[PDB]
């Protein structure tokens, strides 16, 4: 629940950067009918950027309190039922993937046959 | 007779071409969905 | 401590020359503001990765829960997409059978 | 020999062509058979 929060904070960081770049691009695209439309789009983008900043602050505040163990200690140099349950999902997913393989190779053969037959109908 | 036969041929060709396009679109989506899984 | 504060400080300083009450000065200003903004963003990235590594090595159970969630969700994605292909397949089968 | 053609394009590919008839009795690639009529027409 906390690693997901860290990943969400990271993702929001990339969205913040992307939104800043998009804001600068949109300001560049403005050349003096549709001007009010661009202005409303700019207002929407700025307000959602502010909401994104608020969400990032909330995530940081939540994750800051919850370090006892430092870095560079856990790097390995040269010198219980969860596993049981996980396996079934892996096997089931693998089986599903295998089934998709049969459908895919069949559809591609069908399209190859129709291409070959239709190419020379003239 | 000739005119009727050509009209039927044209209809069949149109149906096949549209079917091929639809199947290609889906075929494209299926590969992308399948080829990006950790299995 | 509270890197986000100076994150938005740099973000607002990037807009400093615009909201005020001939090219070299603005180019220099945007250069320093943008490089500072990118540096702060990368430092926040580094903090998140350090925390994530510490949490993952301390207790993998939460990582397992996230793995379960993603695998279930992608399962439903596959089922829905194959269902869509079947529906359209039946539709075109009947369309071609009407000939 | 009489109704078969046997051929070796690649050292691991054998293709066979065969005419089948029903006044003469006492897994296939449909694309090539379809194309054969169009070649001759």
């Amino acid at each position: 629940n906390t690693a997901s929060l860290c990943r969400i904070g990271q993702e929001t960081v990339q969205d913040i950067v992307y939104r800043t770049m998009e804001i600068f691009q949109l300001l560049r695209n403005m050349q003096l009918g549709t001007y009010q439309d661009r202005l409303t789009k700019l207002q929407d983008n700025l307000r959602q950027l502010s909401v994104l900043f608020r969400k990032l602050r909330l995530v940081y505040d939540k994750c800051n309190e919850n370090d006892p163990i430092p870095v560079e200690q856990l790097i390995p140099y040269v010198e219980s039922e969860e596993r049981r349950e996980i396996a079934e999902v892996n096997k089931k997913l693998k089986q599903k993937n295998q089934q998709l393989k049969q459908i895919m190779d069949q559809l591609r053969n069908l399209i190859w046959d129709i291409n070959a037959m239709l190419a020379m109908r003239n | 007779r000739n005119q009727q036969l050509r009209t039927l041929q044209e209809e069949c060709d149109r149906k096949l071409i549209t079917l091929r396009d639809e199947i290609s679109i889906d075929l494209y989506e299926l590969e992308e969905e399948y080829y990006s899984s950790s299995s | 401590s509270t890197l986000v504060d100076e994150l938005e400080s740099s973000f607002e300083a990037c807009f400093a020359s615009l909201v005020s009450q001939d090219q070299e000065e603005i180019r220099t200003g945007v250069d320093q503001c943008i490089q500072k903004f990118l540096d702060i963003a990368r430092q926040t990235e580094c903090f998140f990765l350090q925390k994530r590594l510490q949490l993952s090595v301390q207790k993998p159970e939460q990582v397992i829960k996230e793995d379960v969630s993603e695998l279930r969700n992608e399962l439903q994605r596959k089922d829905a997409l194959v269902q869509k292909h079947l529906t359209k397949l039946r539709h075109w089968q009947q369309v071609l059978e009407d000939i | 020999v009489k109704n078969q053609i046997i051929s070796q394009p690649f050292p691991s590919l054998q293709l066979s062509i065969s005419l089948c008839h029903s006044s003469n009795d006492k897994d296939h690639l449909y694309v090539l058979e379809h194309n054969l009529h169009l070649l001759i027409r």
